[PDB]
């Protein structure tokens, strides 16, 4: 079962609101793309069972894109890499 | 018209004589190879190649054109040229001057056309009224034709942009113009 | 034959470092191959990496069918075949409202006009060309009740079409709206 | 499997092209007819994985013409018999 995803928020105010949870033994990178903002999250070494789980929460605030990552990694725009939420927690929630 | 008119003007030297030497060289190339020839040819390829990148460097010297085209009104407003400032003010100021050197005699009629235009073309006069209507009094062949013409050609452009009805023709109550 | 990415432009010029390193004189479509998988980063270089086509495998089939290697070098230029495979990445990219051409549609555009040598690299290295064209598309996508119906085009809907935050201006006319 | 092709040329440059390579084992003979030079390829005995190979790197400076071969022998125009490819490499590269 794969063990990396891409979401597409529809306005950025949804992404704040998702870093103000805990991220958690994930590794996450922001792109800039269509003015819709993609999320790519990366779990390392999780049971099935428990990334099933996590990505529930994940989309309550996003939805999966069907995009190929390696469009983002060529022609995107990176905002914030390996650490996304965890970043914009820090200038935002409060 | 100018959205074009311009990338238009700009892909118009008598450079266009070597395309037709280069063109029957590679002919003149052709023939020999079958036939061969070879260096007799070879000759001829080497030949034909010292004009291909000869021409290239005036049509790769080409976006030495693209630069001179860019956007200001400069491109712009020649477009209107077709659809329809100093010198055409000038016309104006100067009109009497203008007029003076078609109509001889008439200085009376003349500075009064001319500053009645120029008053109409100047803001004063109500714009959905002609810019001048004007009753022309005197004998016959004085010149009150050749001031309408000389009218329509320094205010029109065109000695000849001139309709010119004959009243004889409209005197009964078939009044349908 | 006009503007790519860098990663097309390397991509091509790279043929040429290939064009010579074998010494060839012409650069066909088994170069621009070549190109692709050697500039290693592209989504054509990527979407290689897939079907099992490193750089290794390629080039030990393109020797296999050409090897050196007059030196001759004398400014060379392209094939023909190649030509026209330049030309087709520019067109399998107006189909993709790619507004530039870059290292996916030039491997487009090297199946689509099949004849040529790189094609058979592949066709010998076990690869239709249709498992091909897969591997690169699956690397790259996209951006309701009753519309199903009406949203045919016929008839483009102004609502939500404008609700994507993707509408401009528009200056009016402001009273003739009201 | 075939043994012999008959391929046609946009320009004749792109003849003199292939004609700086190896023909190697490879009688061939060269025509003039449409304008547009065919050129006539004949490989004694190739394993066919040898001659697929081989016909690859021709058809980088080719296409390969519906053209049957008879109609080339009747009404063509010769130019180049048996070692075409090897005549022009000696009038042409450099």
């Amino acid at each position: 079962q794969k063990l990396q995803f891409v979401l597409r928020f529809g306005d950025f105010e949804d992404v704040i609101s998702l870093s103000k949870l805990n991220v958690n033994g994930s590794k996450t990178t922001l792109y800039s793309f269509e003015n819709r903002y993609y999320l790519y999250v990366d779990f390392c070494n999780m049971t099935d069972e428990e990334v099933e789980n996590q990505l529930s929460i994940l989309l309550e605030y996003a939805t999966e894109s069907s995009i190929s990552i390696h469009r983002l990694e060529e022609y995107g725009k990176l905002i914030i890499s390996e650490h996304a939420l965890e970043t914009i927690k820090k200038h935002f929630a409060s | 018209e100018a959205g074009s008119k311009v990338r238009l003007r700009s892909f118009t030297p008598n450079l266009k004589e070597l395309e037709q030497k280069l063109d029957e060289v590679r002919k003149e190339k052709d023939a020999a190879v079958q036939s061969q020839e070879f260096e007799k040819a070879a000759s001829l390829r080497d030949t034909e190649q010292r004009l291909r990148e000869q021409v290239e460097d005036t049509k790769k010297s080409w976006k030495e054109k693209q630069g001179q085209e860019e956007v200001t009104v400069d491109d712009i407003a020649m477009v209107v040229s077709s659809w329809t400032a100093q010198t055409e003010t000038d016309k104006l100021l100067n009109m009497e001057n203008i007029l003076h050197s078609r109509v001889i005699g008439q200085d009376e009629a003349v500075v009064a056309v001319a500053k009645a235009v120029r008053r109409a073309r100047a803001g004063l006069k109500d714009p959905k009224r002609p810019i001048g209507s004007f009753i022309f009094l005197g004998p016959t062949g004085v010149g009150k034709t050749e001031l309408a013409r000389a009218l329509a050609e320094s205010i029109f452009g065109d000695e000849e942009s001139m309709i010119r009805i004959d009243m004889s023709e409209y005197m009964e109550k078939h009044s349908t113009s | 034959f006009g503007r790519f990415t860098e990663r097309a432009q390397k991509v091509l010029a790279l043929a040429q470092e290939e064009a010579l390193r074998l010494g060839h004189n012409n650069i066909g479509t088994e170069h621009i191959l070549l190109g692709l998988v050697r500039e290693g980063e592209g989504i054509a270089a990527k979407a290689l990496q897939a079907l099992g086509l490193g750089s290794e495998k390629i080039q030990k089939e393109v020797e296999s069918l050409i090897g050196r290697g007059q030196e001759m070098s004398q400014t060379i230029h392209y094939t023909p075949r190649a030509k026209k495979v330049i030309e087709l990445s520019m067109d399998e990219a107006r189909k993709l409202g790619h507004s530039y051409v870059g290292t996916e549609h030039i491997l487009l555009g090297l199946i689509r006009e099949g004849e040529g040598v790189a094609a058979r690299v592949l066709n010998n290295l076990g690869v239709s060309l249709n498992k091909a064209r897969q591997q690169v598309l699956q690397l790259l996508g996209s951006n309701s009740n009753a519309n199903t119906p009406t949203l045919d085009s016929l008839a483009r809907d102004l609502t939500a079409i404008a609700k994507e935050d993707s509408l401009d201006p528009v200056i009016g006319r402001s009273k003739e709206i009201q």
